[PDB]
């Protein structure tokens, strides 16, 4: 994966040269400021199934269009389909939080996700409307915190972008 | 006389301008071998016609002709006769062309004139 | 006096052309023609430039480094490696004009195998030198249709990974001489180290993972009945079952 | 790859497992302790030639038939490329002294050398021992009991530490052999 | 070429993507010890030619067999050379430690070296010699503060292990 | 490519002197303000497709004409290259912002971008109308006048370093020309 | 671009052969299955523009929902800006059915299309739609003969599959 | 230069073969619609005040990109030399038609015209939307049937004239592009 820690460790390894100062700076960097971001990793696992529903209902009224016959969310047992998925991308963050890696973002999520997308047909701004929410519903006096609940908030665009 | 040469009509291109250049001068046979590298020189590609006519005008018999004879009012206006084509303005474009012998020497006052 | 010195009469001062003889074409022809000399070469070292650095993001598929880029192990090797480095470049200019000539066009043999897909591919192709002089070897340094990543399996096939190499030390010479692409040293700088840095990536061959080095044998294996085993399938019946034979065996342009 | 900060990560994505306040202590176990993480390796990559320096002349100290006519350090490759093999295993350790896995040393090195050093005859007894050598001094150095270097560090505990060093001569020692 | 600041950009170009977050962490614990490094900086430019005359007469006497006629240093005028060819071994330390990494001393110092002390014939013992007189004598609380004792000393063995 | 701290190398390595203390009163100004360096960089980076959208979809309104084909943008792969030839634009950029310099932006793309651009004819007032249209919205997001994005950062001011990537464009801006 | 000639010629180039009758006997069914496939190039110069409203329009029941501001046809003058590509589809198809075989397709008109429409919001789900109303209207005696009516039909259904 | 029967004593000069019976069955066919050579030639110069002009008035009518600042077509310093640039095109081409051979076209035109656009960034499907207008007009001009020009001759076949005209225009077009 990638993270903050193996990124200094695959410069060493490809030139020979033995760990100086340049592998001296990193691995002391994240104790600087990880602990909001250790504060921020369990606070979506401490309401999760709460934050699935919240943000995952929204997008079925601006894309109402599944409920039709002739389309992949037709019946009830598509939202069976539906909300299982809702619990699996922000596994990929939090786990991601108490490194600061974007590691399993690329090693499990969007790797090969245009292929599939288009093969199967699943609609690509469908899921941001629903992702979005968490982008915006946010007040980091009171919720989170500001130090590094703007990191999940750098987290959460590298879904959208790379989901877009 | 045009651009875009061929290697035909180089012979038309030569000679209207050894005639511009020589100032209707006789050149004779004799005389049209002495330039025969910088004649050479010019079918190549090595000289354009800009600077075919500094190698005509730095030659032998260009100084035989308009410098051993030519007193220093008779030297500068066939250089500008046959390098420009026109005659001199005001006496400040004669003497700003007198000092370019003097000074720096002959192929630097031919040269003035390119 | 009251000197002065202005601008220079002689400012462009035949920075153009220096081969002193043309076709008889122009002054103003003469002038930006040698200007297009100018940026027509210095594309030929962009393009071929900035797709290999895009095809050195397939070393790095996700961003961090695997055993691709082994560059030199032991510490102090990293500047010993940069000197024929360097010296692949030198040598590769000092190639003869026989050899130069033919550089172009049998490199622009699978230029148009590799490009018959999309004809907005094939008109950069047939219109540099030094494209696809390096778009060959960029393109094999990615899913790896070289030897310096793939390690042989059977002693079968280690018999005929080892059976076309003296092949590309045929082509190296044509008579008793040697010639400047299949070297070893220069200025004996080294000391054994052509063998050092082959068994250095030779242990890199046979553990970056198992799925690294199992679809090369599906990559490199189908690559060479495009490429060499079409016309023949006799070669190719050496090449589905022994893929040490397919990722061994190159082009002609460049040498070795 | 993979850290240790990713070994805790993989030890929780098969069961859906989400992370609560338990779970990020197995790295904040790291983190605050992770001064001393910096405090550690830079001072055995400072004399990190004097490691095999001492394993090579002192393993013939110890055993003088490794450079027999025939021997396996008799060559002026041979030893010349024998320190080549232990430099940097002690990186691969210090890989792991960085991240806390060691599960890219078995497999950016030790996944395919002791079938080839049968292959060419690299012994299998004295395998462990050439680890055994500096395996003294560079745990040695981490817990600051070295006599010819003493340092000058902030004073305190690495023994949880040490045997994070102890079992990693091993697990690089094991797939030698 | 190789400072904190060049770790992942000039790998990031061999990887497609951006600085993320996974690329920002580790520029901020650098600052935090920023305030050392510069506390080491003119310490050393403002004690730059005292410690040259600590380690200068240190190390001609530790192989004495290069004052004799017919070594290398026979004359006069490569004494003061040896002199000025250690000026540059803690005049290069000087830049690098202020770009963080390894920048200044792996490109201009070290890399080639043997390969130009061996036809030269400059053997690298009395090098080190006034290098490793000037090692361990550097005193932490006295000659600069507490944290400032190693963060000179990444490359006060280094600079030795770079010709080791 | 160099970082910032290099670039007073830079200015160093030619008069040779042990670097002291009265020059770098602007290299500690890069660690007073380096925080404020880097609160710059994700608000460019979070709008990764906003950033990009608005180069060509603002060009299609302001300017008509090379939809229609004799036109610089007329195939879906005159849309799918051209959106990644702005990709790199931002992205070689992108190193510089935290740096400080042009270490990284005109030695490895942009010696000589204009002879790129005449080999396949790359019309140069679309190159200097995105790369303007990018650098108005790229402070934007820096001074919090986007027309929805709305940010919570801290309190200050970037005016000083309004001028950094002001300064990196117009160089872009120069090697397209 | 690709047809039987432009495929057959470069195998002989490869080889670096002459053409021999291999290449010989397959080249000459180009010509009598071209007499009903220019049929369809013959048919609709003359409803170029009104089956673009019969067809064009039978991708818009359906997704009726897509007239929000902020959707891909958002004004009228974003349908302008659908009005220009979904006859694209049909032009750059009326382009390769002149040829028989499919290569002016497969440079400019899906070479590259579905690279874009993700970060331009534009879903190609309603993309297939807009010519599956020419997957069910191609009448048999009246249009053209069922010889060319599949032949019509699959460089229709090629436009499909390089979608997905 | 060369033209038709300029050049069928150079193809015989490499044979050094007196031209007899052979091919002058070819030149003896040339006079036969040598007045309709002539014929066809006043056809170009009639109009030719329109030939330029509907260049640019249907060009820049689907495609105004090239009138946008900074474009190729932009300001009137250009457009003066762009119509300048267009009737040269159409002048090396009638003493090419007249003449019956291409080699005062290309030698003393065209080398050089490929890096006269490479030199300027003058682009090529620009200048292939206005030759493709003068290959299309100018076989209609000489089979008179173009809708408001009426050139009332005397009746018969001129496609030997089309085709011939026609190989100028992509050695006009393969030339520059
Ligand atoms: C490099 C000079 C280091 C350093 C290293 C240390 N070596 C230590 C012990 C040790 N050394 C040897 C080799 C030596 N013993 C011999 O019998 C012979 C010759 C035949 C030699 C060259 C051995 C075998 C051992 C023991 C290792 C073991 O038990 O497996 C050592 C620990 C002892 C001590 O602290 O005094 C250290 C620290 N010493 C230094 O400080 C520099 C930096
Ligand atoms: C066991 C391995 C060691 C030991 C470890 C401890 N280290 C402690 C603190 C500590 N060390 C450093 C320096 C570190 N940061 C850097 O940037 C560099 C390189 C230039 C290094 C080496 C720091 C910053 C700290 C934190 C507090 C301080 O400044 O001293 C420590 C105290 C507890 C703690 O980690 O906070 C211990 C026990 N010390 C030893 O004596 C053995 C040999
Ligand atoms: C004296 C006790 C030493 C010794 C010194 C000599 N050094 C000689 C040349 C030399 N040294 C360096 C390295 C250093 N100087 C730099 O400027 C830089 C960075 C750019 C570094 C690392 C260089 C580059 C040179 C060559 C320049 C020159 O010739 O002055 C030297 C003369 C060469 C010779 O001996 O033929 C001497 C005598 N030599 C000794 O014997 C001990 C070890
Ligand atoms: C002008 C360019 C900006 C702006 C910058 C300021 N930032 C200030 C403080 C600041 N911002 C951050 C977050 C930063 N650190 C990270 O690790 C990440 C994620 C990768 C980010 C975005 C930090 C840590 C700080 C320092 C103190 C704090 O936490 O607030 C700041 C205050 C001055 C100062 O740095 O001391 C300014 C002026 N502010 C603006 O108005 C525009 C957006
Ligand atoms: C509403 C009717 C549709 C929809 C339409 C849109 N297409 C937009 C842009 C677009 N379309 C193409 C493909 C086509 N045009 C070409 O020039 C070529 C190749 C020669 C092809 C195959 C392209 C390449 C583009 C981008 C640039 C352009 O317009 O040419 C578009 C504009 C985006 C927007 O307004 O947001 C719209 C609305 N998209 C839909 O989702 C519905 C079903
Ligand atoms: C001179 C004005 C003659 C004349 C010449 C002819 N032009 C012919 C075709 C043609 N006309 C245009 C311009 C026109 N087409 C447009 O699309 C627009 C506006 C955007 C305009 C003003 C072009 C560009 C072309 C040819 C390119 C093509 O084929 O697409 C032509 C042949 C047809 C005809 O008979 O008109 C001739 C003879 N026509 C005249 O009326 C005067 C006498
Ligand atoms: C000084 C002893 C005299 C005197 C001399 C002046 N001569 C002036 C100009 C001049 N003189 C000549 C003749 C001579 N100089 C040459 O360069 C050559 C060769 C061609 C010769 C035979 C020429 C050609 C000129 C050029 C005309 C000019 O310079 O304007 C002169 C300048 C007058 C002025 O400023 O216009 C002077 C003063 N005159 C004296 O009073 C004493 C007696
Ligand atoms: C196949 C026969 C190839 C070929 C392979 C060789 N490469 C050699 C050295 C070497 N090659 C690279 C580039 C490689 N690293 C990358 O990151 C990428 C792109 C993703 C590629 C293609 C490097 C960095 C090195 C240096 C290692 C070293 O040798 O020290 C090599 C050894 C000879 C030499 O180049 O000096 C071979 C045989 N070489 C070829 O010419 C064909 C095309
Ligand atoms: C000395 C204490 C050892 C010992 C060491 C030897 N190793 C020898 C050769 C060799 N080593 C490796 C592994 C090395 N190459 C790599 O690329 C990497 C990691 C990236 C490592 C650790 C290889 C692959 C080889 C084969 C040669 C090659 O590199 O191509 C060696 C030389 C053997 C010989 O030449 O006959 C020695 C002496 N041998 C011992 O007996 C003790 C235990
Ligand atoms: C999904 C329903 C299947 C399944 C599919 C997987 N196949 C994986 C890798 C893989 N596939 C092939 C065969 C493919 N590659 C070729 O080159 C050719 C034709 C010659 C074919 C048909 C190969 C050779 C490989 C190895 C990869 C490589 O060579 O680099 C694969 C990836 C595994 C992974 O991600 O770790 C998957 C998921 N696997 C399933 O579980 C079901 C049955
Ligand atoms: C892991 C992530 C996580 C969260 C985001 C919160 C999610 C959350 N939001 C709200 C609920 C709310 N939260 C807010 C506050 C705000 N709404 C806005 O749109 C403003 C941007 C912001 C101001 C700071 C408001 C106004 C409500 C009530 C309206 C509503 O959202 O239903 C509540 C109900 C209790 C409350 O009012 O706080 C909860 C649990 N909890 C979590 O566990
Ligand atoms: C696939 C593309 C392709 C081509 C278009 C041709 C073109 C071509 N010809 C030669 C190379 C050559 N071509 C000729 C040909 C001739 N000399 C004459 O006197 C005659 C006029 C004429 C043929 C009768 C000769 C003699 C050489 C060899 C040059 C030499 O060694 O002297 C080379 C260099 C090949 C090399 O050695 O690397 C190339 C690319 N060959 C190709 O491979
Ligand atoms: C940046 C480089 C730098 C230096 C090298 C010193 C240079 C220096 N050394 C000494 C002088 C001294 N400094 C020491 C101190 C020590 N000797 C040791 O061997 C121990 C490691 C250490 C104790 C911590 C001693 C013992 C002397 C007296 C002997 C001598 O002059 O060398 C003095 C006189 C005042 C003092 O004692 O500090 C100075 C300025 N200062 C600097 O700014
Ligand atoms: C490029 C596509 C293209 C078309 C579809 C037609 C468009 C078209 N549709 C109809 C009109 C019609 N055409 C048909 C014929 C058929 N309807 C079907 O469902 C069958 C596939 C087929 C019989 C084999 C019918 C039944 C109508 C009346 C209903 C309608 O409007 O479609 C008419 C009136 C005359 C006619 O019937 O042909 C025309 C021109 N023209 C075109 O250029």
């Amino acid at each position: 994966m990638k993270s903050v820690i193996t990124t200094v460790v695959s410069a060493a390894d490809a030139a020979g040269r033995f760990p100086s100062n340049s592998d001296l700076e990193s691995i002391q960097g994240n104790i600087q400021r990880s602990a909001a971001r250790l504060e921020a990793a369990e606070k979506l696992a401490g309401n999760h199934e709460a934050v699935v529903k919240e943000a995952g209902d929204a997008c079925f009224a601006k894309y109402a269009y599944l409920k039709n016959p002739g389309e992949a969310g037709e019946n009830q047992e598509k939202i069976n389909k539906c909300y299982r998925d809702v619990d699996h991308y922000m596994r990929l963050v939090n786990y991601c939080l108490v490194v600061g890696g974007t590691g399993p973002l690329d090693e499990w999520g969007i790797a090969g996700a245009r292929e599939v997308y288009r093969t199967l047909n699943l609609p690509t701004s469908a899921y941001v409307a629903s992702i979005a929410y968490t982008r915006d519903r946010l007040c980091v006096p009171r919720d989170m915190s500001a130090q590094a609940g703007v990191e999940f908030s750098a987290y959460l665009d590298y879904l959208i972008n790379a989901l877009s | 006389a045009p651009a875009k040469m061929s290697l035909e009509d180089r012979q038309l291109l030569v000679l209207q301008a050894i005639k511009q250049v020589f100032g209707n001068a006789y050149v004779m046979e004799e005389e049209r071998a002495s330039f025969a590298k910088q004649e050479s020189m010019f079918l190549s590609g090595e000289l354009s016609v800009r600077e075919f006519v500094r190698e005509l005008a730095l030659s032998d018999t260009y100084r035989r002709r308009f410098f051993e004879p030519c007193g220093p009012y008779r030297f500068v206006e066939l250089n500008m006769k046959h390098l420009l084509g026109r005659g001199p303005i005001s006496q400040a474009e004669v003497s700003q062309h007198v000092q370019c012998y003097v000074n720096n020497g002959y192929e630097a006052e031919i040269s003035s004139y390119v | 006096t009251g000197y002065d010195s202005k601008s220079s009469p002689n400012f462009p001062n035949r920075a153009a052309t220096r081969e002193r003889r043309t076709v008889s074409f122009n002054a103003r022809v003469a002038r930006n023609k040698s200007q297009a000399k100018k940026i027509l070469e210095k594309a030929d070292e962009f393009f071929a430039r900035s797709v290999t650095m895009q095809y050195k993001a397939f070393a790095c598929p996700n961003g961090v480094y695997d055993i691709q880029c082994t560059e030199g192990t032991v510490k102090g090797a990293a500047y010993e490696k940069r000197a024929m480095a360097v010296s692949a470049a030198f040598r590769a200019k000092q190639a003869s004009p026989a050899a130069k000539a033919r550089a172009l066009f049998e490199n622009r043999r699978h230029a148009i195998i590799a490009s018959h897909e999309c004809q907005h591919e094939e008109d950069l192709f047939v219109r540099f030198p030094k494209l696809s002089a390096a778009y060959m070897m960029g393109k094999t340094e990615a899913m790896r249709t070289c030897s310096r990543y793939v390690v042989p399996d059977s002693l079968e096939e280690e018999y005929m990974a080892a059976s076309v190499d003296r092949q590309m030390k045929e082509r190296a010479c044509p008579g008793g001489v040697y010639a400047s692409s299949c070297v070893e040293g220069n200025a004996k700088g080294q000391a054994e180290q052509a063998r050092v840095a082959a068994l250095a990536t030779a242990f890199r061959s046979a553990q970056k993972s198992a799925s690294k080095t199992t679809a090369e044998r599906y990559s490199s294996a189908a690559y060479g009945r495009d490429h060499f085993a079409h016309g023949c399938s006799y070669e190719e019946s050496v090449f589905n079952t022994y893929p040490a034979t397919a990722a061994a065996m190159r082009s002609k342009s460049y040498n070795y | 790859m993979l850290d240790a900060f990713s070994r805790v990560v993989v030890n929780s994505d098969a069961k859906a497992a989400y992370v609560g306040g338990s779970d990020l202590q197995a790295l904040k176990s790291f983190i605050a302790d992770g001064n001393k993480r910096l405090d550690a390796v830079n001072s055995i990559v400072s004399n990190a030639s004097c490691m095999v320096s001492d394993a090579v002349s002192g393993m013939i100290c110890e055993n003088p038939g490794l450079i027999s006519p025939g021997g396996n350090c008799y060559t002026n490759r041979r030893m010349a490329a024998c320190l080549r093999d232990g430099e940097i295993i002690l990186r691969y350790v210090s890989y792991a002294l960085l991240a806390g896995d060691a599960s890219v040393l078995e497999d950016r090195c030790l996944n395919g050398l002791k079938e080839t050093y049968i292959a060419l005859g690299v012994p299998t007894n004295s395998s462990i021992r050439a680890v055994s050598i500096m395996k003294a001094q560079a745990v040695a150095f981490i817990t600051n009991t070295a006599t010819e270097r003493k340092m000058s560090f902030a004073a305190g505990d690495c023994t949880s530490l040490a045997s994070e060093v102890a079992s990693y001569f091993d697990r690089v020692g094991a797939a030698i052999s």
